[PDB]
RNA sequence: AACGUGUCGCGAUGGAUGACUUGGCUUCCUAUUUCGUUGAAGAACGCAGUAAAGUGCGAUAAGUGGUAUCAAUUGCAGAAUCAUUCAAUUACCGAAUCUUUGAACGCAAACGGCGCAUGGGAGAAGCUCGUGUCAUCCCCGUGCAUGCCAUAUUCUCAGUGUCGAA
RNA sequence: AGCUGUUCGACUGUGAAAAGGGGCAACAGAGAACCUGGGAUUAUAUUCCAAAAAGAAAUUGCAUGUGGGA
RNA sequence: GAUGUGGCCUGGAGGUUAGGACGAAGCUUAUGGCGUGAGCCUAAGAUGGACCGGCCUCUAGUGCAGAUCUUGGUUGGCGUAGCAAAGAUCUAACGGAGAUAUACUCAACAUGCAACGUUGGAUACUGGAGCGGGGAAGGAUUUCGUGCCAACGGCACUCGUA
RNA sequence: UGGAAAUGGGGUGCCCCCACCCGUCUUGAAACACGGACCAAGGAGUCAAACAGACGCGCAAGGGAGGAGAUAUGGUUGCCAGUACUUCUCUCGUACUGAAAGGGAGAUGCAAAAUGCAUCUGUGGUGUGCACACGUCAAAUCCGUUUGAUUUGCCCAACACC
RNA sequence: CAGACCUGAGUGUGGCAGGACUACCCGCCGAACUUAAGCAUAUUACUCAGCGGAGGAAAAGAAAACAACCGUGAUUCUCUCAGUGAGCGGCGAGCGAAGAGGGAACGAACUCGUUGCCGAAUCGGGUCUUACAAGGCCUUGAGUUGUGGCACAAAUAUCAUUGUGUGGUUGGUGCAGGAGUGGCGAAAUUCAAGCGAAAAGCAAACCCGUUGCUGAAUACAACCCUUCAUGUGAGUAUUGAGCCAAAGAAGGUGUUAGCCCAUUGAGCCAUAAACCUGAGCGCCUCAUGAAUAAGCGAGUAGCACUGUUUGGGAAUGCAGUGUCAAGUUGGCAGGUAUUUGUCUGCCAAAGUUAAAUACAGAGUAGGAAGACCGAUAGCGAACAAGUAGCGUGAGCGAAAGUUUGAAAAGCACUUUGGAAAGAGAGUGAAAUAGAACCUGAAGUCGUGACAAAGACAAUGGAAGUACCUCCAUUUCAAC
């Protein structure tokens, strides 16, 4: 608060030939003198200086947090969506990849390296480990000096089993009693490829409950309701029912030649 | 000796003014693949008299003997591990100790201990 | 012609920009986390083999002691040992040192000034038989401000205060 | 050489009389015992000079001896 | 003056996709291409030597020609105004790198100028209310010897309170 | 198939025509009005809170916290000051009026009681008013229709009278 | 006379105060600018400046409290009440709380005076017990002008006596464990390919691929032509093969590093006191639990004039001075003054008290950082910065990155010069990296080459043309 103002810097008028701006006091220093206390002004203060009380933080309705999650879910479940955020999934067995329970009793990184391996969660593993580099501006100046892609999200259905998952560069654990839609939809953007466990897949059904049952953890929650039950609009235009309805197709005018028409009537 | 941490600035601070002790830590040179069998340790502090061989750099594969562990210009001295001035006279050239590799240690009483205490067996 | 003008290549002057960052600013947390008459904070002088500033320290003065640690510090020089402790160097701390001042407090002060009590020190005059002792002079330690409280083997006193005995 | 009283110094239990705390403030006021010669310096000198002090003094404070009182 | 712009640009953040020691940012341009434009891109560097580009979203100390604007540097005027009170210096020798310093021609002048310190002479000034010998205040090593001539003594210095 | 032939761009000069100095107050500036030597870096609608309107989003006669607790986390250098979960509360609405004491809004039918009875699938009525539904005209048809108008019914949103 | 005790001196002995800090906190004192579009009440503001005083917090705090209920229950803080259909206000500008409700914290409670029953059982000081014991003995020393014990609503006795059992907070004595501190303490390639050009690529989701293929760099070094020279620092890069991970952690190292180094963890060792643990566990000592009526805080509370403060309005607190109670309609509060009489809550005028709360320009010892700034920015200060310098003084107060290089390898030696330096030569990948040396802009200047050019100040617009062009594109045979 008291940053370029800690000076006396009295303007010193008009009847000088100089600017009518504060200068620094006193002689003796090449700063005797000099213009002070403004934004323009060297050495003074900027202009509206930062405060804490700036809103940092914002409120989010619950159930518009809640609406998000769900739709970040349900795109996840789309091949051609999580394809579209940019994950390497052209060689997973299925969409919801899912698996057994076995993988939580693992005690070596090299387990869980041969896993991911298997189901071939490997090549979204290695595409985030190509892409470690140095992070490029100030921020590596900040403590942000490498970046990376996020690559699979491995969802368990508690705190246990993740001691051979930890040092794995390149792939995210989860729960799935507290799921973040920051890494649902890391920068924005639906479509992240997830791994369920099966015990935390089987949990889906209670925790975000049903377009008709309410959800046992959410009290009062149920998937909202579509505004279209098909959704393929194109299904619909180009349906018998549709079309035999259509104003009847006319034929065109010829379309003129290559000579110019007249215009002079006369 | 625990600098690096989460903040960069801190850590830099850290090694930068680290004081005399903890850069006998930090100039550490790896052990040779027989010295390594034999005590069962990686890497210990670098002293002098120790025998070493370059294994970085443009004197890479050049054997000599430790004459100094500067610890103030984060460099070792290695006695054929030199060049000459421009009057003719022999100077020494201060190798960075992690580009060395031990190929002989000079074992004391208390240097003795810090090897069975690295001990990993 | 010359001055001058323009364009280009190359030099100069000048230190922008970028990259860097042991600094700042801002937020949060952890504690057997708050100085001093047992003399603080601040101010002054000094201390290294070499040393202006700065840093650390105080006549034990770039420091003594003790614990860890384990072969340095480093511009040069010096250095018993090349090192279980008893002598590297770093880090930390229980033992110590800690000049002149400053609330500063024996009294003063542009004075490195002047004391009173009490212990010492040194004393080439004199006395004694170069030994002892030592007048004047000189040096050092401790105490000595003011106010208040408590206290006195129950200390010494004052009052045409109240008595009580002469 | 011992005793009594008697003069002067030191030592103590009785205590006449002395009203009015402690300091600072003058390098031109008060006060203050040394002044010549030097071949004694590169730079200080009424400050240095050593037995023939180049030397001549003046002043304090203590003592010893001689002399006169006590 | 309002508004719009899959309109341009800058520092950071969340994503994604790339580049770099066979050269990153930055910088330079008769260096071309694209866009109505803000601008973007390529080329070359006989530059640089290590980081950084595009796209979507987020964010802010986000765009300069001028405020007698702030700071730094430069700049015509300009080799210009000037460096004119206190009279004044001259000579030889020595010292000094500071000279008597020359393709050809040529005896020397007409091709090394101008300026210093010391000593000896000459001339002059201060003129005892002195550019004389002391001290206070103030200054605090300017005192002395030797060395030294980069900067300083607004010209000079071999001299100096440097 | 070359130090080349073209075309475009770039550079410099020159002709013939055009052509007042920028920023700024101002009725009027090329002004004998003010600020303007050059360049580099810096420099000015920001943050917070109350309210409103437009637009985006969630839920809806209900919406939403906040504070705080709980445990994934009684864990982790950090990520994690985040995310996930809860609230007999509180708040803004669903009702308004009066200075207050205090009162407190349906329709239809029958009837006229100083709290009248009955029923409840229902715009209080009237005029104008999208779509929709039966038709009806005029025009064009590729003879399937389509595009304008319009009668009646119901009129949604609105507007106006009761 | 003595002598006493009352008041007061002197000295000895043992102590304390003094100053610093002061961000937060407590007490007082206290503006104005500003707003009201003027200004005086009002606002700023019960704020700045000023004077005192503490602490790790302070202050407050156990009802003379709310309420008006089905009632709550010390204080402090948070959301909320509430920017209020409260209120205050030239009723203007503006200001402005409280109860309740959801929560944080909470083992939260005690002490004196008084009144009853006792009455020195009290306190200092000596000495002893391993002891300046909460202990024994002594002590006129202090205190009877009263200090100590017992009981007062969480209550219904206490005080003996023997047994019962409790205190680690009564004092001596001494034995454990832990926490906390300090030290120590983890994996895996310096693997293979060597240099201007393959230490490079291509087979266009995935696989084929553990495979096949292979060079438009016969490079470039400045008008172009020959001849002779010169030029690639260090692999954290690329490629191939592997390996560690309960460790991928973000720092260093000559380029971009899990495997070069430090680190990243279980764990191990060592401990003044204090802290935590059947109020840890023994011995001595000392303490200790269980089985009739009366009062309750007086220059105080009120009240009256002033003055200030508050939303507090016929007066919310307070201050001065005047006047001054009740306790047998007992007193205070019940937010419109008075006189009554009913109801409800509580019982002032002594005192202590932890947590939740502040740290709005503080410190001590450590940690986490950040959508922050990036050397005219961020603190004035990235650096011998509150420094150099300035002022008689109070005070004011900079500029400045030593980022040469990977390493000083910091230019030996020759030659000209008095020297500074120049010309060579060397080191280095690079001196156009040569010492406050990374890059090295703009502006301005010098130089070489070239374009020209009267005086129309110059610049500028549009159209051509002359000459140039290390620029781009196209074309080059029946095209
Ligand atoms: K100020
Ligand atoms: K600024
Ligand atoms: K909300
Ligand atoms: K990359
Ligand atoms: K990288
Ligand atoms: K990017
Ligand atoms: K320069
Ligand atoms: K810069
Ligand atoms: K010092
Ligand atoms: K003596
Ligand atoms: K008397
Ligand atoms: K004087
Ligand atoms: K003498
Ligand atoms: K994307
Ligand atoms: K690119
Ligand atoms: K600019
Ligand atoms: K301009
Ligand atoms: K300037
Ligand atoms: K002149
Ligand atoms: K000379
Ligand atoms: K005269
Ligand atoms: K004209
Ligand atoms: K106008
Ligand atoms: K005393
Ligand atoms: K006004
Ligand atoms: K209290
Ligand atoms: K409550
Ligand atoms: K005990
Ligand atoms: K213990
Ligand atoms: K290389
Ligand atoms: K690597
Ligand atoms: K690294
Ligand atoms: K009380
Ligand atoms: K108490
Ligand atoms: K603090
Ligand atoms: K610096
Ligand atoms: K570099
Ligand atoms: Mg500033
Ligand atoms: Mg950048
Ligand atoms: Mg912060
Ligand atoms: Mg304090
Ligand atoms: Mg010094
Ligand atoms: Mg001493
Ligand atoms: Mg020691
Ligand atoms: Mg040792
Ligand atoms: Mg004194
Ligand atoms: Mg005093
Ligand atoms: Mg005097
Ligand atoms: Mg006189
Ligand atoms: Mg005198
Ligand atoms: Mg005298
Ligand atoms: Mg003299
Ligand atoms: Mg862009
Ligand atoms: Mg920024
Ligand atoms: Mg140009
Ligand atoms: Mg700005
Ligand atoms: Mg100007
Ligand atoms: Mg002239
Ligand atoms: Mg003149
Ligand atoms: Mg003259
Ligand atoms: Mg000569
Ligand atoms: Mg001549
Ligand atoms: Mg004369
Ligand atoms: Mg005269
Ligand atoms: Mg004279
Ligand atoms: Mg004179
Ligand atoms: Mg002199
Ligand atoms: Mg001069
Ligand atoms: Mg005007
Ligand atoms: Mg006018
Ligand atoms: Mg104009
Ligand atoms: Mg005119
Ligand atoms: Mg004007
Ligand atoms: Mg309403
Ligand atoms: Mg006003
Ligand atoms: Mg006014
Ligand atoms: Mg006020
Ligand atoms: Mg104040
Ligand atoms: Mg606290
Ligand atoms: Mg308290
Ligand atoms: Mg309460
Ligand atoms: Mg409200
Ligand atoms: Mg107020
Ligand atoms: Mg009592
Ligand atoms: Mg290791
Ligand atoms: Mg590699
Ligand atoms: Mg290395
Ligand atoms: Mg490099
Ligand atoms: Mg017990
Ligand atoms: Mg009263
Ligand atoms: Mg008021
Ligand atoms: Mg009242
Ligand atoms: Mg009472
Ligand atoms: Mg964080
Ligand atoms: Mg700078
Ligand atoms: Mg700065
Ligand atoms: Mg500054
Ligand atoms: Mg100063
Ligand atoms: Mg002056
Ligand atoms: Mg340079
Ligand atoms: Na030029
Ligand atoms: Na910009
Ligand atoms: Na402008
Ligand atoms: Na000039
Ligand atoms: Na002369
Ligand atoms: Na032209
Ligand atoms: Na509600
Ligand atoms: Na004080
Ligand atoms: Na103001
Ligand atoms: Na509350
Ligand atoms: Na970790
Ligand atoms: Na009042
Ligand atoms: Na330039
Ligand atoms: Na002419
Ligand atoms: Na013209």
């Amino acid at each position: 608060r008291l940053s370029g103002m800690n000076h006396s810097a009295h303007s010193w008028g008009t009847g000088r030939a100089v600017a009518r701006i504060p200068r620094i006091s006193g002689g003796g220093t090449s700063t005797s003198g000099a213009g002070a206390f403004g934004n323009m002004c060297r050495g003074g203060r900027m202009f509206a200086p930062t405060k804490i009380f700036r809103r940092w933080h914002r409120k989010i309705n619950l159930h518009q947090k809640r609406f998000a999650v769900v739709s970040a879910l349900a795109a996840s479940s789309v091949p051609s969506l999580v394809m579209s955020r940019g994950h390497q999934i052209g060689n997973v067995p299925e969409v919801p990849l899912v698996v057994e329970d076995s993988i939580q009793g693992y005690e070596k990184t090299k387990e869980a390296m041969a896993f991911l391996k298997a189901i071939a969660a490997i090549d979204d593993v290695n595409r985030v480990n190509d892409s470690r580099e140095i992070r490029a501006g100030r921020g590596k100046m900040r403590n942000r000096r490498y970046v990376a892609r996020r690559g699979p999200m491995l969802v368990m259905p508690n705190n246990k089993g993740t001691r051979a998952f930890r040092n794995i560069f390149g792939l995210d654990l989860a729960n799935v009693s507290a799921l973040n839609l920051l890494h649902l939809a890391p920068g924005g953007h639906v479509g992240r490829f997830v791994i369920w466990t099966q015990s935390a897949f089987e949990q889906l059904d209670k925790i975000f409950g049903t377009f008709t049952e309410a959800s046992a953890v959410k009290k009062g929650f149920t998937l909202p309701a579509p505004m279209l039950t098909n959704t393929d609009v194109t299904r619909i235009m180009q349906s018998e029912e549709v079309r035999r309805v259509l104003k009847p197709k006319k034929l065109q005018a010829k379309k003129a030649s290559r000579f110019q028409t007249p215009t002079n009537g006369m | 000796a625990s600098i690096k941490c989460g903040s960069r600035r801190k850590a830099r601070r850290a090694h930068f003014q680290a004081p005399s002790h903890v850069r006998r830590v930090l100039m550490s040179a790896p052990l040779s693949k027989e010295l390594r069998a034999k005590y069962n340790v990686r890497a210990m502090p670098v002293r002098k008299d120790d025998e070493v061989i370059v294994k970085r750099g443009t004197f890479k594969g050049r054997e000599g003997k430790v004459t100094a562990c500067y610890r103030l210009k984060w460099v070792i001295l290695i006695d054929k591990v030199n060049r000459e001035k421009a009057n003719g006279s022999t100077v020494a050239v201060g190798i960075h100790p992690s580009n060395v590799e031990i190929t002989k240690l000079k074992l004391t009483h208390h240097r003795k201990s810090i090897l069975e205490r690295k001990d990993r067996s």
